[PDB]
């Protein structure tokens, strides 16, 4: 799964 | 609350420390700290609060796991009798792990969700609800598991709707949702063949949507489409 | 004290399940109230105990370092003011590790050393207090300094002894001495040379005995061996 | 440094 956009 | 005290800006500060010393707990607590001043969160702040309670339940999961799997061991053939102590533990895991979910389902209700106006925060932040009802239902097993289950599949839905109107299909938080609803959809749900509807979908419409992108943002959004490739892979 | 409803044998049990989740915070906090029932530990109990606490200090000193780097570099030239909180924090996560040493220093005192009375208990504990001495020392400032480094050398010395007299220098409990008070000489009393005198008279000594062992204990002294070489090969 | 011997 993912989670902290650049 | 003993947060209460601090600058919400310190706060914030610590935060930022708190994830380079790897101190994850402490990093949660600072955001928490941070929204419970009450105004809305930036976008770089909105990546710390799901970074820190990402990490902090992803020890618990993980923990939750090893626990589980020697505790259906313990239920198997020809296993000696071990006493009450592997449920014992297994449970206090679980139970700080639905701590957890449930302070990050009470921060998001009190108040961040209803305060979201626009499509960026307001779908990232029902994708976080939609995450966190999904670690409360890995763990669920009593009647109530449906009613988790409906409150994942319900947040991760509206925030699919938003995103669909309101975001390009490379939009990274849109990737991700869908990735996580996908995984919902695979782990949670036994709908295999909507996770990889959503995911094959979700991967072919950001691809014909690359070529409009920036190299930094073609980079942000390969990544995640990446990811819901190794899923397909793994599921096909 | 909340572990003290707890069977003695159901903290060991959970010690080693919380082990087997990386769960060490609880590991540690098991083996704290399975001291406290006030029996002595076996062997495989003190290696709970070491385990435990060595992981829970050591994401403590990793994360210390990680900020007292920060807050070097806030007091370097060309350097911005960006208030109190790197220390702040640096000092939160210093008292929390100065706890936890003081949590097992006290647990030696009251009463592991004084009732160990085996060679081999004796000094395993004597070697724990003399490190978390050393853990003081590395973010001890004041005057105390002096004494806190005074007090982790005396009791690697008596465990040193001890050692000699009493054990073979292949002994893996006498070779992981011999090899942190050569670190304590090398990293807290600015003594290398007496550091690499140390570790290559260790190192010497067990190579001498190795043909005494079977294959199984040769395995665990060369282990510990080449951490010696590796220092050595570090400091020269 | 080194600390639990099999
Ligand atoms: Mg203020
Ligand atoms: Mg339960
Ligand atoms: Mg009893
Ligand atoms: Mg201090």
């Amino acid at each position: 799964s993912f989670x902290x956009f650049k | 609350g003993a947060m209460g005290s601090m600058e919400r800006a310190s706060l914030i500060q610590k935060a930022k420390l708190a994830e380079q010393a790897e101190r994850y707990e402490d990093m949660a607590a600072f955001m928490k700290g941070a929204v419970e001043k009450g105004e809305e969160l930036s976008c770089e702040e909105r990546n710390l609060l799901s970074v820190a309670y990402k990490n902090v339940v992803g020890g618990q999961r993980a923990a939750w796991r090893v626990l589980s799997s020697i505790e259906q061991k313990s239920n198997e053939e020809g296993s000696e009798e071990k006493g009450p102590e592997v449920r014992e533990y297994r449970e206090k895991v679980e139970t700080e792990l639905q701590g957890v979910c449930d302070t990050v389902l009470g921060l998001l209700d009190s108040h961040l969700i209803k305060e979201a106006g626009d499509a960026e925060s307001r779908v990232f932040y029902l994708k976080m609800k939609g995450d966190y009802y999904r670690y409360l239902a890995e763990v669920a097993t009593g009647d109530d598991k449906k009613r988790i289950i409906d409150s994942a599949r319900s947040a991760y839905q509206e925030a699919m709707d938003i995103s669909k109107k309101e975001m390009p299909p490379t939009n990274p938080i849109r990737l991700g949702l869908a990735l996580n609803f996908s995984v919902f959809h695979y782990e949670i749900a036994n709908s295999p063949e909507e996770a990889i509807s959503l995911a094959k979908t979700t991967f072919d419409e950001a691809m014909a949507d690359l070529h409009t992108l920036s190299e930094d943002s073609y980079k942000d959004s390969t990544l995640i489409m990446q990811l819901l490739r190794d899923n397909l892979t793994l599921w096909t």
